[PDB]
RNA sequence: GUAUGAGUAGCGAAAGAAGGGUGAGAAUCCCUUCCACCGAAUAUCUAAGGUUUCCUGAGGAAGGCUCGUCCGCUCAGGGUUAGUCGGGACCUAAGCCGAGGCCGAUAGGCGUAGGCGAUGGACAACAGGUAGAGAUUCCUGUACCAGUGCUAAUUGUUUAACCGAUGGGGUGACACAGAAGGAUAGGGAAUCGCACGAAUGGAAAUGUGCGUCCAAGCAGUGAGUGUGAGAAGUAGGCAAAUCCGCUUCUUGCGAAGCAUGAGCUGUGAUGGGGAAGCGGAAGUUCCUGAUUUCACGCUGUCAAGAAAAGCCUCUAGGAAGAGUAGUACUGCCCGUACCGCAAACCGACACAGGUAGAUGAGGAGAGAAUCCUAAGGUGAGCGAGAGAACUCUCGUUAAGGAACUCGGCAAAAUGACCCCGUAACUUCGGGAGAAGGGGUGCUCUAUUAGGGUGCAAGCCCGAGAGAGCCGCAGUGAAUAGGCCCAGGCGACUGUUUAGCAAAAACACAGGUCUCUGCAAAACCGUAAGGUGACGUAUAGGGGCUGACGCCUGCCCGGU
RNA sequence: UACCCAUGUCCAGGAUGAAGGUAAGGUAAUACUUACUGGAGGUCCGAACCCACGCACGUUGAAAAGUGCGGGGAUGAGGUGU
């Protein structure tokens, strides 16, 4: 049994990083929604 | 030649192959090396367009010459190599300058040969002339289209067109396929037939070796389910139950031109094959 | 950049006691500062000349007292050891 | 929130025993001895991932499928050192972003110059010490790379030493398979050294145990592997070139000369390490020998096998300072603890699952198979005692030998090496390990006859035979094809429903019909822009049939 | 997880003996025969590695698809990392 998820720092920030979401007029409305709720992290 | 395998095993058993008699050397010129990377069919948006592509052994662009324009120059043969990226053999030729260029390997065309382009070329196997100073008759290839663009229409190994007339600014071709066509006089042309025959008559024998030269299995829209293929579905094996045979997106599929009928070039095509 | 701001404070244990002897001395540098900015800014505060200068950098430890999980401070330790004709430097 | 089932099921693959110690308390913690398990791993490194789990001093509420004085748990202090290792300040692939630009109700899509981006290219350090925790980093000894200043001679100064491109050129720079070599690592014997020299019949020597060395750099050498030499002349290499390419002449070669090149010798070594009793003796000769290196070197084949920087050279250019020798000094940022076939990673768990790469010893052996072991690591986080039914995993069974059953399902049987022998049919390759049989142990002739190695000493390899000897049994254990006759389907190797179906289904090489003259047809997209294709009818797309052999008949009224 | 692109890496041992080549024959020259050489294959047997054909167990599982004993491929239409 290989399972789902296989951990990786790289390949985590590249898709759902900071720079990532700010590259995006999509990844921008995530943000704002997310502060608007009030998390501590964003994308993270 | 073409050289017949011994029946050893059961995937040598049909198998035939060319014996390269012709190949010279086996090293390309280095310095008209290009790179290029497959693409398996896949488009701009990374969206597969063209199926059954993808996946053999790499190779490497060897940019030829199609235009011809080195006039006045006499080009010597020196090699006749291998070009994984087309059916013909290509010939390395080196001229007085000490330029060096590929171009396509002509029937007969042998080394030590000297090559002329230009309008003083004798007409002999392997010059480029332009169609107005060509005579009638002779059988020639590397037919270009437009002035100064470079060779389009007849290439591949074993192929020939050959002159039919003049009508002052037009020439009549009869293009390898039965076609009759009207190309511009200034347009160039080589003389002689393209290189290397004995293309046709080889048998790939496996199906790995369909797979080396970069060909993915080709499914039959029969054994597909309706949602795939609007031959899809049916309880056993199922006829065509339908008016016609259908390509993969509807729009028959035997028979049915796809030519478009308020083309531009419909007057410079004297008759059809 | 105000040698004083770049240096904060000796380190006291017994591991930096024992190097003590050897003309080695251990100190908390800023986060930002560089192995050079350190040997300059000993050389104007302390008055010797230094030799050589190592640097490492330590992350934050997890503490808690309760429901109350968090990290301690960020460190960036320098050994400095000091040529042979120099004076030495006290710490006591 | 609390019951019933109920003190019930379970306590997650495995060998432990006793004697001392600690403690309020011990099967479970520490020490000793014996026993047992892995050993192409259950050993040693190292990526990813984890993120303090690492070390020390205290602790026993909760966690640990029991106990705990213990712990990867709780508390408090500590612990990660780089010019040379891996990554940036160096280079580029797929891909991504993209000034102007093209396209589009808005939003935006595409894309040129340019730039990011290793899983690849280039690049200067080795051997020991380190008793709580780091080591090519700290320390000791000996080095190398780039740069800077200070001294001392040398040379050159605008018919101009010297430097030299963001430009040209060469190299960099490359697939797969096969075979024969050189060398070294490793392994094994003798020799040499130190110690022991003995409990129960024998042995003071043909006895027993352990060891039997050492880098980078510097100076030499070198198995080899590639390899034309000189001189003229220039429609080309966006300008120029003394460089490259092209042509013509002279001179000829497994001979030298040039490139590379494993390894070896000296120094480094007045140093370091090393068996026993803080010191430290010996470190020679021979045999075997790589899956490593020379080296994609050679040969062969077709499916025809990255880019850029770097390095060298050429001019365009810059030029009054320049190298040389000796000395001292300068060299930034990030990672560095610990686990890493695992109780620390992915699986909710201290989970019988999954996890890339380097090294991976001996006997017997073709072998990384198989059994037993070395270095090294472990005894598996509930026990003891009885030896009922029944269930599971194993071992033997008299006579019969498929009578069982949907069906020889399951099990039993064959199994290594050497020799003899072998049918129908065939697409002439096969069928074929067809079938069916015979021989294997130990002693002597015997350091054989003969081979490999060496100058010799010697060492290694080991067929035939004869005579014998012993067992119920001689590949005496483990590992190691059951076979034949006839038919259906599919030609064959391959692929398929992750988790009920592996097949007669799909694919395939081959056949045929049809579309397409190049801004090709076909396909994605509103368009721009693309694939097709850096292709051109011997090419590209679609439908059906499916190796090969013999063949493929009649109907054009309907669609 | 499916297909694709760029760049790396892995596959103990043993068996068979295609093309071609050399020599001796045989010819007017060839064809052809015999020995030696050679090292082909979606070749053969078989570990690592990949897969999942049969049976048994498990089925409030050690495991939300596994284990044990046999089984198929194992130089390629191969396995696998980033
Ligand atoms: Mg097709
Ligand atoms: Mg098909
Ligand atoms: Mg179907
Ligand atoms: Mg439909
Ligand atoms: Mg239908
Ligand atoms: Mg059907
Ligand atoms: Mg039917
Ligand atoms: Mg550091
Ligand atoms: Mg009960
Ligand atoms: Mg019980
Ligand atoms: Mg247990
Ligand atoms: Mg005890
Ligand atoms: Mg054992
Ligand atoms: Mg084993
Ligand atoms: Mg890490
Ligand atoms: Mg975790
Ligand atoms: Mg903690
Ligand atoms: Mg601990
Ligand atoms: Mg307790
Ligand atoms: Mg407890
Ligand atoms: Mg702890
Ligand atoms: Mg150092
Ligand atoms: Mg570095
Ligand atoms: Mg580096
Ligand atoms: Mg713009
Ligand atoms: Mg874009
Ligand atoms: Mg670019
Ligand atoms: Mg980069
Ligand atoms: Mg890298
Ligand atoms: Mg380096
Ligand atoms: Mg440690
Ligand atoms: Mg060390
Ligand atoms: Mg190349
Ligand atoms: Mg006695
Ligand atoms: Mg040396
Ligand atoms: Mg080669
Ligand atoms: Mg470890
Ligand atoms: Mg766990
Ligand atoms: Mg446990
Ligand atoms: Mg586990
Ligand atoms: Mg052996
Ligand atoms: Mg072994
Ligand atoms: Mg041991
Ligand atoms: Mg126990
Ligand atoms: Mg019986
Ligand atoms: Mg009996
Ligand atoms: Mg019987
Ligand atoms: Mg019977
Ligand atoms: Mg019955
Ligand atoms: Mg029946
Ligand atoms: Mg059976
Ligand atoms: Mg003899
Ligand atoms: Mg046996
Ligand atoms: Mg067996
Ligand atoms: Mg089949
Ligand atoms: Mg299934
Ligand atoms: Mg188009
Ligand atoms: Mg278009
Ligand atoms: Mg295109
Ligand atoms: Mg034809
Ligand atoms: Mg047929
Ligand atoms: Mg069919
Ligand atoms: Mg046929
Ligand atoms: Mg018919
Ligand atoms: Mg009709
Ligand atoms: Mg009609
Ligand atoms: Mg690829
Ligand atoms: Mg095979
Ligand atoms: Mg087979
Ligand atoms: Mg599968
Ligand atoms: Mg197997
Ligand atoms: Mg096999």
């Amino acid at each position: 049994m290989k399972r789902t998820y296989q951990p990786s720092k790289r390949k985590r920030k590249k898709v759902h990083g900071f720079r990532t979401r700010m590259s995006t007029k999509n990844g921008r409305r995530v943000l704002a929604s997310r502060r608007r709720k009030g998390r501590k992290v964003l994308s993270a | 030649a073409i050289k017949k395998y011994k029946p050893t095993t059961n995937g040598r058993r049909h198998m035939t192959s060319s014996d390269f008699a012709e190949i010279t050397t086996s090293t390309p010129e280095k310095s008209l090396l290009r790179p290029l990377k497959k693409k398996a069919g896949r488009n701009n948006q990374g969206k597969l367009t063209v199926r059954h592509h993808g996946g053999g052994h790499k190779r490497q662009y060897r940019v030829i010459d199609f235009k011809r324009n080195k006039d006045g120059i006499p080009g010597r043969v020196a090699t006749i190599e291998y070009d994984p990226n087309r059916s013909a053999n290509i010939a390395l030729i080196n001229y007085a300058d000490g330029e060096k260029r590929y171009i396509i390997a002509a029937k007969g065309l042998e080394v030590g040969q000297t090559i002329y382009s230009g309008a003083e070329a004798d007409i002999k196997v392997g010059n480029a002339l332009e169609l107005k100073d060509i005579p009638v008759g002779t059988v020639i290839h590397n037919i270009e289209m437009k002035p100064g663009k470079g060779g389009q229409l007849v290439r591949s190994a074993g192929t020939s067109a050959q002159v039919l007339g003049k009508e002052g600014k037009y020439v009549l071709i009869r293009l390898n396929s039965g076609e009759v066509r009207m190309i511009l006089a200034t347009c160039r042309a080589t003389i002689g037939q393209v290189g290397n025959e004995q293309h046709e008559l080889i048998n790939i024998g496996k199906a790995g070796r369909s797979r080396w030269m970069g060909k993915r299995p080709t499914v039959r829209g029969s054994v597909m389910n309706p949602n795939d293929h609007p031959h899809g579905g049916g309880e056993g094996k199922a006829p065509i139950g339908r008016k016609s045979p259908m390509s993969p997106w509807g729009k028959p599929t035997l028979g049915y031109k796809t030519r478009k009928k308020n083309n531009n070039s419909d007057k410079f095509i004297v008759r059809r094959r | 950049m105000d040698a004083r701001d770049i240096i904060k404070r000796p380190v006291v244990t017994e591991e930096s006691t024992s190097i003590l002897d050897d003309k080695k001395y251990t100190f908390e540098v800023d986060t930002r500062a560089t192995k050079t900015q350190v040997k300059y800014a000993i050389e104007e505060i302390f008055d010797v000349k230094v030799a050589k200068v190592n640097v490492m950098n330590y992350k934050g430890k997890l503490k808690r007292m309760g429901r109350y999980a968090g990290y301690t401070n960020k460190r960036r330790k320098a050994i400095v050891t000091v040529t042979a004709d120099s004076k030495e430097i006290q710490f006591f």
